[PDB]
């Protein structure tokens, strides 16, 4: 599953949905991580591929995995304003109050970025 | 004993049942050689064991494809390069030390920085190249 996991990281990085599905069905390590500690779920959350995020969580991706800086995929999705991905990560057990290296939560990030739609979702969902 | 076992003998008939190998092994199975110049996955060797090259290394003809396991040890990237690493795609807001990193690929498929004011992606280095 390790060679497949390396491929999975690059398919999630490029937003290759069909490729991620084939790789998961073949037993790829869902919690593999690249040169930055980003897991496939961090890479999927960054580009905004909601279907890849859902497939990775179905195959057991760690919703609270941290990259080299302590960022979870909730931090990743909130920084780039991917609301739908934020809602799915939360439904699948993401710690809404997880803090980054500056002590900031997904809510703090949304306020820092002026994303009122994101801030409101975080308030309503928790 | 399979011809690929060392003089020490074997516990079974096949190449996966030697006490030790004559030279190379892949996953504990004795092989004639690693996939250095042909075959998939392309490989490098470390202490007579065969290990896979990173999938983003371009398979090379006649010469080695990598000298290590990382995407920073390829002879040539198959798609794009971000710093020392061969990648399928340039950063699309992936978090780094100071927040999301966005890059665009140049003519030579090298990932280059987006302007600091491109809150989303970019197709070039200028502020007018945002999105």
């Amino acid at each position: 599953g390790s060679d497949l996991g390396k491929k999975l990281l690059e398919a999630a990085r490029a937003g290759q949905d069909d490729e991620v599905r084939i790789l998961m069905a073949n037993g790829a390590d869902v919690n593999a991580f690249d040169h930055n500690g980003s897991t496939p779920l961090h890479l999927a959350a960054a580009i905004g591929h909601l279907e890849i995020v859902e497939v990775l969580l179905k195959y057991g991706a760690d919703v609270n995995a941290e990259d080299n800086w302590g960022n979870t995929p909730l931090h990743q999705a909130a920084w780039v304003g991917h609301l739908e991905i934020v809602e799915v990560l939360l439904k699948n057990g993401a710690d809404v109050n997880a803090q980054d290296k500056f002590g900031k939560t997904a809510f703090d990030i949304s306020i820092d970025n002026g994303n009122e739609d994101l801030a409101e979702i975080l308030q309503k969902l928790n | 004993c399979d011809p690929l076992c060392s003089s020490g003998g074997c516990w079974g008939p096949g190449p996966g049942q030697c006490l030790s190998c004559r030279n190379y092994s892949r996953g504990g199975v004795c092989v004639t050689h690693c996939n250095f110049l042909n075959g998939e996955p392309r490989e490098f060797a470390h202490e007579a064991e065969c290990f896979s090259c990173h999938p983003e290394c371009q398979p090379m003809e006649g010469t080695a494809t990598c000298n290590g396991s990382g995407s920073d040890t390829c002879a040539q990237c198959a798609h794009f390069r971000d710093g020392p690493h061969c990648v399928s795609s340039c950063p699309h807001g992936v978090l780094g030390a100071k927040g999301p990193i966005y890059k665009y690929p140049d003519v030579q498929n090298e990932c280059r920085p987006c302007h600091e004011n491109c809150t989303q992606g970019c197709k070039g280095p200028e502020l007018q190249d945002c999105l």
